[PDB]
């Protein structure tokens, strides 16, 4: 898809938590 | 959480329930 981070590998909800605020 | 792979729309999907109300930002997608 293109610049992916979470999809070929495997984060967690707290890579998931460096996206919000 | 277990095995997951997201790859645009569910990365967001996963974004929008992770952030939830401490807010959320977020680039283009695929």
């Amino acid at each position: 898809g293109g610049g992916e981070q979470c999809c070929t590998s495997i984060c967690s909800l707290y890579q998931l938590e460096n996206y919000c605020n | 959480f277990v095995n997951q792979h997201l790859c645009g729309s569910d990365l967001v999907e996963a974004l929008y329930l992770v952030c939830g109300e401490r807010g959320f930002f977020y680039t283009k997608p695929t």
